[PDB]
This record gives C-alpha cells, structure tokens and sequence, in this order.
C-alpha cells in the first residue's frame, strides 16, 4: 500500500520553540519502572541485585542518583583493633564513637 | 595493625557496593568475592612474602552488593548455581522507554539537571532523534549518554542553547562526519562507475537494498539480478556459493526455493534454475535482508516481467510468501532516496517495505518532505504477491495477470527441458 | 582461480543459460584457459572478454585480434567497471607499439571505467592521430559486435551465428546419445 | 562505442608555462572539509576526536 | 619500588587525537568505551576534488 506523508510523519509538531524550558529533575529510572522496582524491593529486603542493560545507557549514573536519595539507619563504626602485637580483630562501636 | 588498608568492602560497609561484572570476572576474583558473600566475612588479602602474618579477623559483610554490566557479562557467571541465591534480584534496564510526553519531559528535565540549556523545539527535536536512535517510532531510546553527547555537540554548534537548529545541525554533523563512504558511493554512481537503474523497467532485475557491514548505518541500494533458465530444481544464489553467505543466508535460499515449489505446482518439481546475484561485491551477506527483492527478481526473471526499477525492495520473506520484518529499515530508505536524489529524483521513485517495518519508519526530515511533495513514494507491503503487483503494476489473478505470465513462463521452460529430453532420448 | 574469479565462472554460466535458451540447456563445454601462467586470478578482471572468447568459440566467430578486451561482466550482461584501466589500456599499447601500430589496434574496456580512463601523453597521442582506437561498451553485445564488426539481430547477424552453432554441438550431442541408445 | 580523442583527453591545457607561480599558501584540510569541520566542532566543543 | 612516592592522579584537561589509517581502528572501535570518549570522528577522503 502506498503510505501517505500522514501516516509516515513522526515527529511531534512544534508549535512554539523560541523560549527556554524549566522543568523538575526526573526521578531516577525514569521511563524504567521495571528497574526502580527491582532496586526498590532489593533495598527494602536488603538481597543482593544485579543491574542488566545495554551499555552506554546510564545505568551507573542513574543508580548512584538513586542511591544517594536513600536514607538508612547510621551504619555502626567498624575498625580494626589488635588484642595482640599479632592478634586483630573486629570492632563494632555505634557511628561516630570511633 | 595500622598498615591494612580499607578496599570496597570496608569502605561499603552498612552501605551499597557497586561493582562491574564485566571488570570482576576479568580480574578473575569472582571466587574470593563469592566465598566472602557466601560466609559474610572477608580478610584482607596477604602477600604470599609474609613469614607469619597477622592474625586477622574476618571482616563481617553487611552490605548489598550490585553488580552493574551488559548481560552478556552475566551470561559469564549466571551458570554458576552459588550466583543465583546470592543473587536474588534482577534489575534489568529496557533498551527502549515509552515515547510518551510524559517521558519527554522527564528527559527535558534530566538534561537540564545535567547542565544543558534546552528551548521547546530543541528537547522535541532530541526526543524525536532518540525515538530514531531507538529505531522505533513509539520508544525512544533508553542510551541516556548518547543522548547527553548529541545534546553536547547542539550546545556547541549552537553557543550552548539547545534550539531546534542547533540540535539539526548537530544531527546533520554527525551524519556527515561518517559519510565519506557514502560520498564516495554517491560518485560512483553519478559518474557511472556503479550503475544503478533509478528510471524506466527491466526484466529480471531489481534495486535490493543493503547496509554495509564496515558501518551498520549507511544503507545503499544494490542492484541484485536474477536470471531463469531450464534444469534442475537447485537455486543457484552465486554471491553465496563463493565464501560470502553465511548461516542466515543459508536459509534464505532454501525459503525461496521452499516458497517457489509450492506457490506453483503444476508440474512436478520447478523446471527452472534460478541465478541470484548482485552486480556488485560490497554485499557479503549476512542476515535475512532483501529477501522480497531476491523472490520478486526470481519471479520477474520466470516470467519476463519488467520491474520498475525506480522503487527498491527490502524486507525479509518466509516460505508462505507473507514479507518478514528487517533490521535499519530507515538506513535502507534514506540511503536509496540519497541515491535517487544525487541522480535527480523523477517524481516516482520509491521503496518497497515491510508493514510489519512500518513500526519503525523514523524516517530524517528530507525524506518525509520528499513524500509529502509527491516525489517519492514509500510502499507498505505484507505479501510478496503485493510487493510484485507494485514492481510490475497490474495485479496477480485475471487476464494479462502476473500469475499467468508466471505460469506461463514456467510452462515455456518446461516445453524447452521436454524439448530437450526429447532430443536425449532419440 | 580466487574466490572473486569463483564466482566469474558461474556468473558467465547463467548468463550463457538464460541468453541462449533454446534447448533446456546448453548443449556445451566451454574451456576457459589463458596460454600464459602469469594470470593467477585474484579479481573479476578480464570477464567481458571471458564472454566473448566463449561466444566466439560457440559461434565459430573470429574475433579482431588486435582489440583487447577488458572489464567484468554480469549475469545480465551488462560490463561492470574494473580497477587499473589506465594500466591495462597503457600495457596493451605497449605491447602493440612494440610490434608495431597498424593503425587499427585498440581496447574494449567497459563505459562505466571512461571516469577513470587519465592514459598517459603518448597513448592520447597515438588516439588523436588513429593509430589507437579506445572503445566504450554497456553491455557485452556491444563489445562483441565490435570485435566480430557486425550486428548481433538481422541475417547474417552475431546472435543468429550463434544459435547455430549451439543447435549444431546439440545436434551432434544428440547423435551420440542415438548412438548410445542403439 | 568508438571513444574520440577529445572525450579522452583529460589533461588541463597550459597556455603559459614559462613563468613562476606565485600563490597563497592554502588552508590546512584543503579539499576535505569533512575534516576541517570535524577538527573544528572537536575543537569548540573540547571533545576527544 | 620498595614503598614507591604516594603521587597524586595528574588532572587530564587534554584533548587526545587519535591519527592513522582506518584499519588501526577497526582494531579498537569494537569496544564500547572507545565510542563515548571520542564522539567525533575525522575522515580523511583519499581524493580531492
Ligand atoms: B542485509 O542487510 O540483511 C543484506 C542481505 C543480503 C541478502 C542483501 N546484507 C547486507 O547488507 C550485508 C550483511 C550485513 C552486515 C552487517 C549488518 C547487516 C547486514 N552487508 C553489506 O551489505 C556489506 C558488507 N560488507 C561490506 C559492505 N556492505
Ligand atoms: B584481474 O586484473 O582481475 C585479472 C582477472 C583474470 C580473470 C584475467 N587477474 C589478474 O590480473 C591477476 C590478479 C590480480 C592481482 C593483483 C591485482 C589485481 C589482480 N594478476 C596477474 O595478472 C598476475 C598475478 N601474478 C603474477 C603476475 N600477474
């Protein structure tokens, strides 16, 4: 069938493009819903994820944008401490005790 | 004491740790890291010079690793039965995200939180160039980066504003950055070194369209040839039986010869032997493109059909004769319609496509003006029967149909085999 | 014989079949073989005259030996464009000076290589005064009509010569066949 | 189709060839603007090329 | 080196550009992270008008 200029035309029309745009930053894995769930659920549960995609997509990026906005309870001061000049161990002190 | 020093594990401690699966594999420290998550204590690494070492605790783990990669860096270490419960959840990113408004505007504000000043018509015209990035006219592309690098050349081929011209300007660069091969190929073809029939009909002939393997987004037409004599029922597609087609290719001619038997039966086997080949050698195939081209030029060559050389052919065809999708159909269009124009576009020429393609037609701007104006034409297919009856312009069934000149042909190349079987055995 | 010149043989072989059907098949072998070993393929090179030398050997045609032909062919027919037609060109007048120009030596080399036909001060020359007569064909009908000098349709045309010179091998392999059959 | 000598001359007539040329020295990337501008854009805009 | 001089990272402000013939580079264009860092590309026609 012949197609018409209609039905091969694609890109969105423009009806004012001589101003700037001002709009809210996205939140991260936007247009991904699939992957914000996975993070969301693997934050929540504490399991261990792994990030699949194509590369050269962001995913790192937008990964450490999506982490930063997270809030969790202060880990406690771990560090090394020696019972001996050749015995060390592990020490748990509550954050900022260190 | 004081001289371990903290690595990613100390460091993520309470936290999240990001790592490359790509990377982890490489350094080959996928064992060390696995038994550390499986016990959920790790030790320093020691050098194997120490003469007693110290007695180091096991670190506890307390984190959530996330590992971040192409799959197929995955495929790399999924088989390992340990990975799965370590690993309970995947995250995986869509190639593609929905082109809607809504996500338009989201990319709008992801660019302008990334430092970019964008105008209305700039972030359309970046939101129409990812959704012809992503291939499909309904998704955008999901390749963030590559969208921020476009959006870095428009900034400074337009001062830093991200207006519509700067942006098409950005495009427009960067298409012809790469186009010297195609400058070239262009030359060629005005100065008749590689001669194409843009105009009039021929027999047995047709424009398949290619795009080259050195840089999978320049399309170029080829123009394949067929030609049809008596014998046996073998499928001659010379550019294969030469070490350039390959597995998929394979295929195609066992599809054609499959779709050619039983399309036409009225003798026992196709009295025929069919000849593919390009006219040129920048075609080593692989993959199922032309397809289409190559049946409709097979079947032009039975039955002496002149086909109007002015539209090209694409897309992929089963042994049911109904045309499969391909892969850069918008290279393929835009590419034959570049050639057309350097020889002057007639008011006629055209491309056969796909429908199923139709989903991805993202066709540059110059093309659709180029329709809109009449001057060219882009044919959506879902049959070869249709493609055909578009080349050669009357339909298949009734008097003067192409099916009975098919046939008819056929029954001249049978007469001739009986003629000359006849000659054997006297 | 290379890759490339793989696929000359059975380029030359369809377009022989689908131009000449008068019987299911060809009734013929055709022994391709230059006299020289210097000529190791590695290109389509040659091709037009590969068609040529064949159909003449077909027909019983003699060709003017003192135009060389040059430049691939298609299973259509048509005579696709070469690399190096300046070399061959100057070569081939070359060899003709060495023996001598009779004034009617020349080249048939494809119209799609008159791009990139930049000959050398001497070989202009030899054309502007006739001794050298450079030759541009579309499709091999073209070229072997030049070197036969006469027309392929009309009687005592080139295709009609040929024709009967494929209904006679036909004739006699028939003949061995009746004999095979007795 | 017999060639003439005049579609198969391809050499620039001299009409004067006794006197020194005296001529500017050309921009870099002559003849390759493809190039040039590549350089360019690179070149405003910091990339890697 | 027995300890080695604890040297901080040297700042890259540069702009590397990268010449030679193509076959060089269909030897280092398959990986990926060589497209990002060098988004512009400058090709050399082998003729001139
Ligand atoms: B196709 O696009 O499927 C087509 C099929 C053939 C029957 C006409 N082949 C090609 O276009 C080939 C194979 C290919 C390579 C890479 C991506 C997609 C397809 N390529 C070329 O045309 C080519 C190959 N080498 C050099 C130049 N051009
Ligand atoms: B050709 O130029 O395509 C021709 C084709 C053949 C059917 C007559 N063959 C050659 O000229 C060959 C192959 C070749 C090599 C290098 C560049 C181009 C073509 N070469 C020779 O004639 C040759 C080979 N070895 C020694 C001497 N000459």
């Amino acid at each position: 069938m012949r197609l018409s200029y209609e039905a091969l035309e694609w890109r969105t029309p423009i009806e004012n493009s001589t101003e700037p745009v001002s709009l809210p930053p996205p939140p991260p894995f936007f247009g991904q819903e699939r992957a914000r769930e996975a993070l969301e659920l693997a934050i929540r549960g504490g399991f261990h994820a792994y990030l699949v995609g194509p590369p050269s997509l962001g995913k790192h990026e937008a990964l450490l944008a999506y982490l930063s906005t997270q809030s969790v309870e202060t880990p406690p001061d771990l560090l090394y401490v020696p019972l001996s000049e050749r015995k060390v161990a592990v020490l748990t002190l509550p954050s900022g005790q260190e | 004491v004081s001289l371990i020093r903290p690595g990613a594990v100390h460091r993520a401690q309470g936290g999240y740790l990001i790592l490359d699966a790509l990377s982890l594999k490489r350094e080959g420290t996928w064992e060390a890291f696995k038994r550390a998550l499986r016990n959920g204590q790790v030790e320093p690494v020691t050098e194997p010079q120490a003469p007693a070492g110290l007695e180091v605790e096991p670190f506890p783990i307390q984190m959530q690793v996330i590992l971040v990669g192409t799959p197929e860096a995955f495929e790399g270490l999924e088989e390992d039965p340990a990975f799965s419960e370590l690993f309970r959840i995947r995250a995986e990113f869509s190639p593609t995200l929905p082109a809607s408004p809504e996500n338009c505007t989201a990319l709008g504000g992801w660019l302008l939180a990334q430092g970019f000043q964008l105008t209305q018509g700039g972030l359309t015209r970046l939101y129409d160039e990812a959704r012809r990035m992503a291939e499909q006219r309904d998704r955008m592309d999901a390749r963030l980066v590559e969208i921020r690098a476009l959006a870095e050349e428009a900034a400074v081929l337009g001062g830093g504003l991200l207006t519509a011209e700067s942006v098409e300007q950005a495009i427009a660069a960067r298409e012809h950055r790469s186009f010297l091969s195609e400058e070239e190929f262009l030359r060629a073809v005005q100065e008749g070194v590689i001669r194409l029939r843009t105009t009039g009909r021929a027999v047995g002939e047709v424009n398949s369209l290619v795009v080259v393997e050195a840089a999978p987004y320049w399309g170029r037409p080829a123009r394949l040839t067929a030609r049809a004599a008596p014998g046996r029922d073998h499928l001659i597609s010379i550019d294969r039986e030469a070490g350039l087609g390959g597995q998929i290719f394979h295929k195609a001619v066992l599809t054609l010869a499959g779709y050619l038997r039983s399309r036409y039966i009225e003798h026992g086997s196709l009295p025929v032997t069919i000849s593919l080949a390009f006219e040129q050698n920048y075609v080593s195939i692989e993959g199922d493109s032309a397809g289409l081209a190559e049946l409709v030029a097979a079947l032009s060559a039975i039955g002496n059909l002149p086909l109007r050389q002015d539209l090209a052919v694409t897309g992929a065809v089963d042994q049911t004769g109904k045309v499969l999708a391909v892969g850069a159909i918008n290279a393929k269009v835009e590419g034959f319609f570049r050639v057309c124009k350097a020889l002057g576009l007639s008011g006629t020429q055209g491309v056969i496509l796909p429908e199923a393609n139709l989903a991805n037609l993202t066709l540059r701007a110059e093309v659709l003006e180029a329709v809109r104006a009449g001057q060219f034409h882009i044919y959506a297919v879902e049959t070869a029967e249709q493609a055909l009856e578009i080349l050669a312009g009357a339909r298949m069934e009734g008097f003067r149909g192409l099916q009975e000149k098919i046939r008819a042909g056929l029954e001249a190349f049978a007469r001739l085999e009986e003629g000359h079987d006849k000659e054997d055995r006297e």
